[PDB]
């Protein structure tokens, strides 16, 4: 239309975008404390 | 150096703190390279 949408995509990329979010967020967390875990592993086995 | 495990002596350990009593040595930290290394080190402390 576009609208684009239709609150619920624009106001669901309020979901998708933060969605997003979450995920991107969630390979962020991951990623650091997993990354600082295993640098304390080679700290925790090899070390 | 061995510690190892005592309990000896005084106050069953009376130093147990012990934060390499002052050191975490953190170099910035930021440095995992650890050369897998070495002895530990003779470096003449083998010879101290």
């Amino acid at each position: 239309k576009n609208t684009t949408s239709s609150s619920n995509e624009n106001p669901i990329l309020r979901w998708m975008s933060i969605k997003m979010n979450g995920f991107q967020n969630e390979l962020n967390e991951l990623s650091g404390h997993m990354i600082s875990k295993i640098i304390h592993s080679q700290r925790l086995i090899l070390q | 150096s061995q510690e190892p495990m005592l309990d000896a002596d005084r106050l069953r350990s009376s130093w147990t703190f012990s934060e390499s009593m002052d050191l975490n040595y953190s170099n910035p930290s930021s440095s995992p390279n650890s050369l897998g290394n070495l002895k530990i080190l003779l470096d003449d402390k083998a010879s101290k």
